[PDB]
């Protein structure tokens, strides 16, 4: 299947990368806020990241 | 100052003109010059009064009396005055500025307005008086040299190199060779045809000397005409023998260490009475008296708060 | 509160990726526990269960700890980081440490002093190995700003080419030209920059001055192939065969076969292709081409299959980072 | 054409070649476009030749016959070329407008024009709406009636593309322009009348917001004081003051106007009374009393001005607060293809920016739910910016067409500009951007670095810098640059960037956009690029230019503090690019852009010529001077020399790489840089 994938890729032609292109914050937090305010900010961002989705059902 | 046979006036951005003594090197007196700096100092051939060129005004201070006010302040000009000439008779004063109009002034006449005007295209950067007292050399930012005849007003425009600013130009007293210098650092030399009445004054290019790599500020022939000093922004005042155009002596004020940036430009050259010594100004606020043959600082002048941009020297008896 | 920290620092007994990953997890959890900020210290229990929580809070916890340390635990931690980066380097741990270093550079504290010069060289090597070419270019540019060297220029050109910036690499070459003249510029720079004509001139003059060498011969031949002057390439190949050792012969065979194919000399083409190693994609491709010329279609199909099998690795490695 | 050139002999042979080419291929766009361009060029050449010979009876009639014979083929070819192109017809449409406005008074040319107008689709004319409206009051009735009919059709189909400039025209001081605008508007009203009424009320209220009565008094009194105490022009004094009193005579209309009349209205009426007493008597004691009252109210409004930080619609204009779900389209947003984004509501609060002009910050809400922020500019003409933006649109189209430019992702950042009057107008507010001056100031304040460190250093070395000569200036500038680390922009860019990958992408975009705008600006003759006049995008990193007030070498022509720098290329930007310098992305992008623009010199020339020959924009040239036609021809020739490459030396043609190198040397030259005004920040 690796061979067939490579073969079909060659058959379809080596697409120009530009043609492929046309076919297709925490650091900022530190840069803006001082450390004392930054610590709760990053903490809350990560906690919300866990808070959404089904990982919350575990944590 | 005036009584002393040797006059050495030095000034810069500090609004003062200081007359040093060659034998000692002590500031004899200072003259206030407000409202601007001075762009060029020159002593009249008669030695009666010095002249200071600044911005929009041409001041002339007395040389014999001490602590005088400006006797004459020729106003009515704009856009600075780069340099000033002086007729050997002492009647006509030649000046040039950035307004592209060289002006002729009559010291004896009261009239504030100038006498003759030569307008050019680019701002005038230097003016030099031919020893024959019949032609005026005028440079410009465009690099076109102009030879203004004082009798026929027939100006011959010559441009050694297109689109380079010419900064200074001088002719030896014997009218043998003329040197001109531009911001590229080249030193153009022209042979002078032996013509006075015919006014042909044909310039024959002799040699193009790569004098400097950076901006070259001023040049001047020695009285004996065998020597030609050349200053530049490289902080090296190079000296060339007229016969061969070779660097016999290189007067440098470099720190001798890579860890030093923009020590100070050097734009001053004045040969001694017999060309033994040479007075050189610098942006280090320190003028220096060098020995031509050896190349050593015999004496050093200090006391200026700001950069030194002008000089004066005269050994006339 | 620095005993387990020191144990984690000076352990240096990991011989596997999972071992170093466990070290990273222990370091992150200990940093959270020792963090002065109670907001950070409160997430230690959650981070124990969930690894992304520790990873996200890694930078902030490190900043808090590093600010707390009185320059001596700082020295010890810096030395431990140097040991981790230099020895037993691993992609994930290296990327995490590089992100830490970038975060510190961004912060007002300043970059972490690593083996002097803030570890500009070591971080550059690590970023290049982990294929963080943006970080590699940044660190190499800082090294250039500290001082320009031909090696720095060469590395800059390589990084820019790997970053798809031929214009920037050409600017680098222009800077090299203006500052170092011509001698310091190796023809390999033109070869990387695809300035094949200039490379050809450089190789010609180097061959004229310095005695003929296998490396210069191979470089000029590569430029010849890139231009397409099959006549000159084949002339050089025929002229220099018995004068060539076996390793340089193996490197020769590929370009010689390309020239022979371009000119239509099939006998020479077979001679060179037999010399091309079989374990090369080019070798398999040229063997298949000869099979097609001789109408050996079954062997051609088998050889093409082998060529694809070999191309597996190269295609996977290159497709791993962008298209 | 390349070999022989242009002269009497060449034209018939070239015309035969192009006519035969068109006959051999009717549907080919290139053949028809070339034939039309050749005929138009021949018309211009014959006109210039007759101007040079005859001016410097029968000959005039012969020229009329020859030009008429050359014109109709040009018109027909241009119309067919537009129809064939269908999308890239900006140059051909502008050429059609030039021929129409020049020789449309002739019956034969008018017949060709009307036939071509009937054949051509109406959508094309949307591109040149400002050009059409620039000549609404053309003296020639034959051309005027056809223009009016065309605009009537434009009103019938896509009315939203005409309502704004029609509204601007309706309120013009000159009688003919407003007469023609109202004549078109009455015909349009029979179609809708609702877009009409909404546009009128919107424009009036927006102008009222843009300039407030107290602000009008402040500026008028400033000019009045300059006239009297400076120039002693009492008659001009009364001429300047009287329109404000005439605007008082309307009476208050909003809460702000009522409050102003209560506070200052009595004093102003008293001052007018004393002025009238002076008029009938001529007494210094009579005039000085009005002067005392004027200065009193001037001081009061001067004190009040800083406090006007924000404006609420309920005071300034309750009508805009009333506006809800307007069919009137958002300015600068209508597109014939995309759905109309009509205004839903206007925000109640406008945040006035504390600047010299005090521009408002208007923000509309569209029917799609996306906010559209704009800046309300007062007492500044925006027609020039509109023409510049049209040129930028053409250049963007050319760059998109070019494969190399499209590959490199080269483009010009542009914002919607909508003139509202000769004084005020609307400017599209670009988000996520900040002036370079603001970035530098913020970084230096963060790093505890003195904001004017370079100026302080140069002043300390030489207090008389402004009066120093050239060599003293350059020495002072070099000392300041050497003794200062010019890496503020690069350092702040690196710090602002979140990660190194985004940092590199941002830097690449910054360098490419800077090169593109530098080359386009040089061709356009754009100067006065001080750091506040160009903005850096904090997300994409692309460079944006604003305030195209001076163009076509105005800064070079003006005697006071002349600018010798074709485009801003300061050392801080140079450091902000790659460590190598200009030799990489900047130079290569400049090569590509200059090559593309030199390729499409005909299109660039057509766009430039249209709004250079536009009468409404000749006041700039007249102000620069110290007649009109010679100045326009001279500037067009200068830009033509720029595009051809003969600008540096008339005799010698220059290739793209050599010209780019010379431009870079001129921009980076210390001698050329130290002439720039200190506020332009050459040291930065």
């Amino acid at each position: 299947t690796r061979r067939e994938a490579i073969r079909v890729l060659g058959l379809l032609g080596a697409l120009d990368p530009y043609k492929h292109k046309v076919n297709i914050e925490m650091l900022v937090n530190m840069g803006n806020l001082p450390l004392d305010e930054f610590y709760p900010a990053v903490s809350m961002v990560a906690l919300m990241r866990i808070f959404r989705d089904q990982s919350l059902s575990h944590h | 100052v005036g009584s002393d046979p040797v006059i050495l006036a030095t000034a810069g951005y500090d609004h003062t003109v200081r007359f040093w003594q060659a034998h000692s090197g002590i500031c004899t007196r200072t003259v206030q010059h407000q409202d601007s700096q001075v762009n060029a100092l020159e002593v009249t051939p008669d030695r009666s009064m010095i002249a200071a060129a600044g911005y929009q005004h041409i001041r002339m201070y007395d040389l014999n009396s001490n602590n005088p006010n400006p006797i004459i302040s020729y106003d009515g000009v704009n856009k600075n005055i780069a340099s000033v000439g002086f007729h050997e008779d002492g009647r006509w004063m030649y000046t040039g500025g950035e307004d592209c109009t060289a002006r002729i002034w009559d010291l004896r006449s009261r009239n504030l307005q100038c006498q003759r005007i030569f307008q050019v295209n680019a701002p005038i950067n230097c003016v030099c008086l031919h020893p024959n007292q019949a032609e005026l050399i005028v440079g410009d930012q465009s690099g076109a040299i102009h030879i203004w005849d004082l009798k026929t007003d027939h100006n011959e425009q010559l441009i050694p190199e297109p689109e380079v600013s010419i900064t200074s130009a001088h002719i030896d007293p014997d009218a043998s060779y003329m040197a001109a210098v531009n911001s590229t650092g080249n030193c153009y030399v022209w042979n002078l045809t032996g013509g006075i009445g015919d006014e042909v004054t044909q310039l024959i290019p002799k040699t193009k000397i790569p004098a400097h790599t950076r901006y070259a500020l001023q040049c001047r022939f020695s009285p004996d005409s065998t020597l030609l000093a050349t200053c530049s922004a490289d902080q090296t005042c190079k000296i060339w023998r007229t016969s061969n155009f070779s660097l016999m002596t290189e007067l440098s004020i470099k720190s001798g260490n890579p860890g030093e940036s923009s020590r100070g430009w050097m734009w001053g050259c004045a040969f001694s009475g017999d060309s033994q010594y040479i007075v050189t100004a610098s942006s280090d606020n320190l003028a220096r008296l060098w020995c031509v043959e050896t190349g050593e600082i015999k004496r050093e002048y200090g006391g200026h708060q700001k950069a030194v941009v002008c000089l004066a020297f005269n050994d006339s008896v | 509160s620095t005993i387990n920290l020191q144990k984690a620092w000076g352990a240096a007994r990991r011989v596997s990726k999972d071992d170093w990953l466990e070290w990273l997890r222990r370091l992150s959890l200990e940093l959270l526990k020792d963090s002065s900020s109670p907001s950070l210290r409160s997430c230690w229990a959650l981070a124990q269960a969930y690894n992304p929580m520790a990873r996200d809070l890694f930078n902030a916890a490190f900043v808090s700890c590093w600010s707390e340390l009185n320059e001596d635990q700082q020295d010890e931690l810096i030395r431990s980081i140097e040991l981790a980066l230099t020895s037993q380097d691993i992609a994930e741990v290296t990327q995490t440490l590089l992100n830490l270093a970038e975060f510190m550079e961004h912060s007002d504290k300043g970059p972490l002093p690593l083996r002097d010069d803030n570890g500009i060289v070591l971080l550059g090597e690590r970023a290049a190995k982990c294929r963080a070419y943006a970080k590699a270019l940044h660190y190499k540019e800082l090294e250039f700003q500290k001082g320009p060297t031909p090696a720095i220029l060469e590395s800059l050109i390589s990084i820019n080419n790997k970053l798809q910036q031929p214009e920037a690499a050409a600017g680098v070459l222009e800077y090299a030209m203006k500052h170092f003249g011509e001698l310091e510029i190796q023809a390999t720079w033109y070869e990387k920059l695809h300035e094949w004509e200039d490379a050809l001139v450089a190789y010609d003059k180097k061959m004229d001055t310095n005695k003929d060498d296998p490396e210069l011969m191979l470089g000029r031949m590569r430029c010849l192939e890139a231009l397409g002057e099959w006549g000159q390439l084949h002339q050089q190949c025929c002229e220099k065969w018995t004068l060539v050792n076996d390793e340089t012969q193996a490197k020769m065979a590929r370009m010689a076969a390309a020239a022979a194919w371009g000119l239509g000399q099939w006998d020479s083409m077979e001679e060179y292709t037999c010399m091309i190693p079989r374990d090369t994609h080019d070798g398999a491709f040229y063997r298949a081409v000869l099979a097609l010329h001789q109408d050996l279609f079954s062997l051609a199909q088998q050889c093409i299959d082998k060529a694809r099998d070999l191309l597996d690795a190269e295609l996977t490695a290159m497709a791993g980072e962008s298209y | 054409l390349n070999l022989q050139g242009i002269n009497e002999s060449t034209i018939p042979k070239v015309l035969q070649y192009y006519s035969a080419a068109t006959e051999h291929d009717r549907s080919w766009y290139k053949a028809w476009h070339a034939w039309a361009v050749m005929n138009f060029e021949a018309v211009l050449h014959y006109k210039h030749q007759n101007q040079a010979r005859d001016e410097k009876k029968k000959v005039t009639e012969d020229l009329s016959k020859t030009l008429l014979m050359y014109t109709v083929p040009a018109v027909q070819g241009f119309f067919r070329s537009i129809s064939l192109s269908r999308g890239n017809n900006l140059q051909d449409t502008l050429r059609v407008l030039t021929l129409w406005f020049d020789y449309g008074h002739w019956p034969d040319v008018n017949e060709a024009l009307v036939e071509g107008v009937k054949a051509i689709q109406i959508d094309t004319w949307l591109q040149v709406i400002p050009q059409l409206i620039a000549r609404i009051d053309t003296p020639r009735p034959l051309v005027g009636r056809l223009i009016h009919q065309l605009l009537t059709d434009i009103g019938r189909y896509h009315p939203q593309a005409l309502i704004y400039p029609l509204t601007v025209a309706s309120k013009s001081t000159t009688t003919a322009r407003h007469n023609a605008a109202n004549k078109i508007l009455k015909n349009m009203c029979e179609h809708s009348n609702t877009l009409v009424q909404q546009a009128m009320m919107v424009s009036e209220e927006l102008i009222r917001v843009a300039i407030l009565w107290h602000e009008m008094w402040h500026e008028g009194l400033e000019e009045a004081s300059r006239l009297y105490f400076g120039e002693r022009n009492v008659k001009g004094m009364f001429e300047v003051l009287e329109p404000l009193h005439a605007m008082m005579e309307r009476g208050p209309q909003t809460l702000k106007e009522t409050s102003f009349n209560q506070a200052y209205g009595r004093d102003l009426m008293e001052a007018q009374e004393w002025c009238r007493k002076y008029m009938k008597s001529g007494n210094v004691k009579d005039l000085t009393q009005a002067w005392d009252l004027y200065y009193h109210v001037f001081r009061r409004i001067s004190k009040q001005l800083p406090q006007l930080t924000s404006l609420e619609l309920q005071y300034v204009s309750p009508k805009l607060l009333m506006c809800r779900d307007l069919e009137l389209a958002v300015p600068g947003t209508y597109d014939p293809n995309q759905p109309i984004i009509r205004i839903q509501s206007i925000a109640p609060s406008l945040q006035v920016i504390t600047s010299k002009q005090r521009p408002r910050k208007l923000t509309l809400m569209g029917s799609n739910g996306h906010e559209f922020v704009f800046l309300l500019k007062g007492h500044e003409d925006l027609r020039q910016d509109e023409r510049v933006m049209q040129l930028f649109g053409l250049v963007n189209t050319l760059l998109a067409n070019d494969p190399t430019s499209l590959r490199k992702n080269l483009s010009i950042q542009r914002y919607a500009v909508i003139p509202l009057s000769t004084n005020s107008g609307l400017i599209g507010w670009v988000p996520h951007c900040d002036t370079l001056h603001a970035l530098i100031r913020d970084y230096r304040e963060k790093k505890k670095i003195l904001l004017n460190i370079e100026h302080r250093i140069m002043l300390r070395m030489a207090p008389d810098y402004d009066h120093l000569t050239l060599m003293q200036k350059v020495e002072v500038f070099e000392h300041a640059v050497n003794n200062t680390a010019g890496d503020d922009l690069a350092k702040l860019l690196w710090l602002k960037s979140p990660s190194s990958e985004v940092w590199f992408d941002r830097r690449t975009n910054y360098t490419r956009s800077l090169a593109v705008m530098s080359m386009v600006g040089y061709i356009l003759g754009l100067g006065d690029r001080h750091p506040s006049n160009l903005m850096l995008d904090r997300l994409s990193g692309k460079i944006l230019h604003i305030d195209f007030g001076d163009c076509f070498e105005v800064a070079m022509t003006r005697e006071k503090f002349p600018e010798k720098i074709p485009f801003r290329l300061t050392r801080m930007l140079t450091n902000a690019m790659e460590v190598t310098g200009l030799d990489g992305n900047y130079r290569i992008t400049c090569h590509t852009v200059m090559e593309v623009l030199r390729e499409h010199k005909d299109s660039v020339m057509a766009v430039l010529e249209a709004f250079v020959y536009d009468p409404l924009l000749n006041w700039r040239l007249m102000d620069t001077n110290t007649a009109l036609n010679k100045k326009a021809i001279q500037i067009i020739n200068r830009v033509r020399d720029k595009l051809t490459g003969r600008d540096f030396s008339h005799d010698d043609t220059l290739d793209v790489p050599t010209q780019v190198e010379l431009l870079i040397k001129q921009a980076t030259s210390h001698e050329n840089l130290c002439q720039c005004y200190i506020g332009w920040c050459p040291f930065w």
